[PDB]
């Protein structure tokens, strides 16, 4: 999937790899700041913070930071600190996402006019990559646009003829060259989205004031030399968890598919559904029945994982749901479609091995387990589920192909009863 | 877009990869479908030299040739027009591009997940100009009861029996999800005369063949009387169906549910398993697309919970008017 990178990561890559006639200014001249920042050590590493006035803003995939008052412009370092005082480390709601402001960029303030703010964007579609330009850049961006075919090359005369019609005449050759260099960098590093708003051009050259971008994470094996230890931050409103990093690390180790994202670690509704699509349907179903505020995770395991792989996946989910008792207990949905080739016996054996090692906690947190699954050897898989639910005391209800895929969700939420006439069927 | 009929009970295919289990599952399907011959003419595996593999046609042991060079397989088996590619993601682009040098191949199935989108865009462009139908990437494939199933699709014999996948009904479907395609096999078989053809287009941002590509084939297939679509959040593909109906191109009944309605209730973005599951504009949400489909005349249920219920309703109204 295409994943967003921070403004800093994108700027670091651009500064390092873009090839352009244009001298790009203030390269690598940024300072990253967190609530833990040692401000004396920061000034040791970045003495330029005292040489001119600065701009400070959060780099956390928050859009229109200006409209939100989250860009302090033309500030001394002391002004940056005072400006950061009511913002750094504070909780903040943007739109409907709530999170902590904790990662800011400090860059030199670049004086320039409004006429010197430009808009550039490149994004991918099925038929190719669209290149956009607008001479009226800035926070208040009708834009010129042209498709670059899949194997087509961006010829600089189309940049000059079409995209820059409304660009000032003097700045046309430097803009043409930068956009041409930007596109090649976009391709080489497998970007799927890249926006620079505003791109600034003064008499001293080109400035990359802002940058938003997505890259094709699947292309790591192609690009890892240049990407380096590249990071994909979570959207503003979410934390990154080590369990997520653990599962993502397993998914990287085999053709099997092991995804996991934590939504509400205190939610009493956990899922361990097989399949990329089925896991979505169960999520749709749970939310359709009013459970959106207790769903703890989204995740799926598929592609015929081994028994050990499935135990490692399952033991992660079980730990996460045994970290604080819930008044009304908790619920675990082990569901999925009728699988095509995944060995339901081998995978459920691995899950059952996890429910054994975690049986104590699962009873403390009053977890009830619901099971619906079909596929290769599903009957043997259903048996060990019902059998571990008895050799532990944990209440498990096991269903098969003779049950609608999402029916166990309604059972788990009390919208429909539990039919004991369908067990193991 | 391209061809209408991809597979028949005489389709012969080449398998790129050492996937013995999937080939045997195909053969078991061919047998209870009463096919005259196996659907897998030969396998390709560049690691080992030319050899032959033990497989079971019913209870009788048979052999299928395994070639190191794709040039030798295509030459010795000119009856083949389908290739099922099990290559790893690192080599799937090359092997697929090599396949499309043999004009005998009209349909390619790309199993691998994780192919960079820029590469799959290049595969699409070559197939587009050569009229090849790509099913994938990141798919289990699809199944045409009575005729042909791609690799692991449909599972083992016991599932092929339970869902009556050894003979066609009148219901064609297309889904993004491979696992849910076998659930559609189960649901459709329990509520209609069964599946006529099913295709899983894969979960990637740019699938080799789109929803409408196969919906169109279904409009042109007489044995198909109704169509089911398990759409998904992300992209604007399903809007082609609204258009198709509006223009008089789509006349047969169409049932559609798009999964991913929960994402409208999340406070921030959540990427789902399918690489293409991301909604980049408001129109790409599952809720927005379901609503647009219902207003275009598509039979849309309230939820997946009730998908089988609406499929049965459309089927019986079709039986009433003697269409089935
Ligand atoms: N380093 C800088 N020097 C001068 N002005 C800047 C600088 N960074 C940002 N600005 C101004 O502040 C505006 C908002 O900053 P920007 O980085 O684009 O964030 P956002 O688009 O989220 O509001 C810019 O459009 C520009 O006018
Ligand atoms: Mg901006
Ligand atoms: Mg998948």
């Amino acid at each position: 999937s295409a994943k967003a990178i921070s403004e800093q990561t994108g700027k670091e890559l651009l500064y390092k790899f873009i090839c352009t006639t244009s001298a790009i200014q203030n390269r690598f001249k940024y300072a990253r700041v967190t609530p833990d920042t040692d401000w004396a050590r920061l000034l040791q590493d970045h003495p330029w913070l005292l040489s001119q006035n600065l701009v400070v803003k959060p780099d956390q995939l928050i859009k229109r930071r200006g409209k939100l008052g989250l860009v302090g412009v033309n500030l001394t370092l002391d002004g940056v600190k005072s400006w950061l005082k009511p913002r750094l480390g504070q909780e903040a709601t943007v739109g409907k996402a709530t999170g902590f402001l904790k990662n800011f960029l400090i860059e030199p303030f670049v004086p320039h006019s409004q006429a010197e703010e430009f808009y550039v964007c490149i994004y991918a579609t099925r038929e190719g990559d669209y290149v956009l330009f607008h001479h009226e850049g800035g926070v208040d961006v009708k834009a010129q646009k042209l498709l670059v075919g899949v194997d087509e090359k961006l010829n600089p005369e189309d940049i000059k003829k079409h995209l820059l019609v409304h660009a000032p005449e003097d700045k046309k050759e430097i803009l043409a060259s930068f956009i041409s260099g930007l596109f090649n960098f976009y391709e080489d590093l497998y970007f799927t989205y890249l926006e620079i708003n505003p791109l600034v051009v003064t008499k001293d050259g080109v400035y990359v004031l802002d940058l938003a971008a997505k890259v094709d994470a699947t292309a790591d094996y192609i690009c890892k030399v240049k990407w380096g230890d590249i990071e994909f931050p979570p959207p503003f409103g979410r934390e990154a968890y080590p369990e997520e990093a653990y599962i993502a690390d397993l998914d990287a180790k085999s053709g099997a598919s092991l995804k996991l994202t934590l939504l509400n670690p205190k939610g009493r509704i956990w899922t361990m559904v097989a399949g990329g699509g089925a896991s979505v349907v169960y999520s749709d179903t749970i939310c359709d029945l009013g459970g959106v505020n207790e769903l703890a995770n989204y995740g799926e395991y598929s592609g015929a994982p081994s028994e050990q792989q499935t135990y490692d996946y399952a033991k992660t989910i079980l730990s996460l749901m045994t970290r604080e008792k819930h008044p009304d207990g908790k619920i675990l949905i082990i569901g999925g479609s009728i699988a095509n080739f995944t060995n339901v016996a081998a995978t459920f054996k691995g899950i059952v091995r996890a429910i054994r090692d975690y049986q104590g906690p699962l009873k403390e947190h009053e977890v009830t387990i619901f099971v619906r699954r079909g596929g290769p050897n599903y009957q043997e898989g259903l048996r060990v589920m019902g059998e571990v639910g008895k050799t532990t005391g944990i209440p498990i209800h096991v269903f098969g192909t003779e049950t609608h895929m999402t029916a166990i969700v309604g059972m788990a939420l009390g919208h429909r009863p539990i039919p004991e006439n369908l067990y193991f069927q | 877009s391209k061809s209408t009929t991809l597979f028949s009970r005489h389709t012969k295919a080449i398998v790129w990869g050492m996937q013995t289990r999937a080939v045997q599952g195909m053969l078991d399907f061919d047998y209870v479908c009463s096919r005259d011959e196996p659907s897998v003419a030969a396998m390709v595996y560049p690691f080992t030299g030319d050899h032959k593999q033990k497989f079971y046609w019913g209870h009788k042991e048979i052999l299928i040739p395994v070639f190191k060079n794709m040039a030798d397989a295509m030459r010795k088996h000119p009856e083949v027009d389908v290739l099922i590619n099990f290559a790893s993601l690192r080599s799937a682009y090359d092997s697929t591009m090599e396949t499309m040098n043999y004009a005998q191949i009209r349909t390619i199935a790309i199993i691998a997940e994780g192919i960079p989108e820029a590469l799959t865009r290049k595969l699409i462009k070559k197939a587009d100009q050569k009229g090849v139908t790509i099913i994938g990437p990141a798919t289990v494939g699809g199944i045409k009861p009575g005729c042909f199933k791609i690799g692991n699709t449909g599972g083992m014999l016991d599932n092929i029996l339970a869902s009556k996948l050894y003979r066609p009904g009148s219901v064609a479907y297309v889904s993004r999800s491979g696992g849910m395609s076998n659930e559609l096999n189960n649901i459709i078989s329990r509520t209609t005369d069964g599946v006529y053809e099913g295709v899983a287009i894969g979960g990637d941002r740019y699938p080799g063949s789109t929803f409408m590509d196969h919906v169109l084939r279904y409009q042109d297939t007489p044995g198909v009387k109704m169509i089911v679509v398990l759409g998904e959040i992300g992209g604007t593909e399903e809007y082609k169906i609204c258009r198709g109906i509006k223009e008089g191109r789509l006349t047969k009944p169409i049932v559609c549910w798009c999964i991913g309605t929960c994402a409208t209730m999340f406070s921030s973005e959540v990427q789902f398993g399918h690489a293409g599951a991301c909604a980049n504009q408001a129109s790409e949400t599952a809720v927005a697309k379901n609503q647009a489909l219902k207003e275009a005349g598509v039979f849309v249920p309230r939820s997946f919970d009730e998908l089988g219920e609406i499929i049965q309703s459309v089927y019986e109204d079709l039986v009433a008017n003697g269409v089935i």
